[PDB]
């Protein structure tokens, strides 16, 4: 025979976990896609000597595109 | 020695009620009605 199993209400914990996952992913999947696309199609800067008479901008002293931005 | 008639009678009544309660815990053939 199959008997009823008495448990506490699991509806609310499951709902909270689903909501948290949804919102975290909703903002974090576009961020991951953007990071991957930037890395693939806009790589990191290459270290080079300062040409004579040139005064670089401050953001030009960093190599990652997101850090530079 | 043994149960007094009051104790025996209370035991029979509680046993009947408990057996009914345990029988009621059984699942009918459709109890897990899964939604789509
Ligand atoms: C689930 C939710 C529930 C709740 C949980 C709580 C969640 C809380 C979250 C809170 C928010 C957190 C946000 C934090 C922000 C941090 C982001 C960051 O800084 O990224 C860092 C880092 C990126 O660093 P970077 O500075 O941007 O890169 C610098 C370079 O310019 C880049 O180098 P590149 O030029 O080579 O380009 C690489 C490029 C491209 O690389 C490649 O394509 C190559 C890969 C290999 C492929 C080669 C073979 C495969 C293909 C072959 C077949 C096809 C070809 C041939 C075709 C025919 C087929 C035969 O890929 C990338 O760009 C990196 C991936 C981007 C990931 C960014 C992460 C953002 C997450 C933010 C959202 C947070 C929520 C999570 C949701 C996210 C979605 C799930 O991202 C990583 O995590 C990398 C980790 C992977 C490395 C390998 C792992 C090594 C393991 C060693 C340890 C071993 C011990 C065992 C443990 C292992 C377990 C892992």
């Amino acid at each position: 025979k199959r008997l009823f199993i008495i448990k506490p209400s699991g509806f609310y914990d499951r709902r909270f976990l689903k909501l948290m996952r949804f919102y975290i992913l909703l903002t974090g999947i576009p961020v991951a896609i953007g990071i991957t696309l930037v890395n693939v199609f806009i790589g990191e800067a290459e270290l080079a000597d300062i040409p004579e008479g040139y005064v670089p901008e401050h953001w030009e002293y960093f190599k990652h595109p997101i850090s530079r931005w | 020695s043994g149960y007094t008639p009051d104790e025996k009678l209370r035991l029979q009544q509680l046993r009947e009620l408990r057996r009914r309660w345990l029988k009621d815990q059984e699942l009918s053939p459709r109890e897990p009605v899964l939604p789509p």
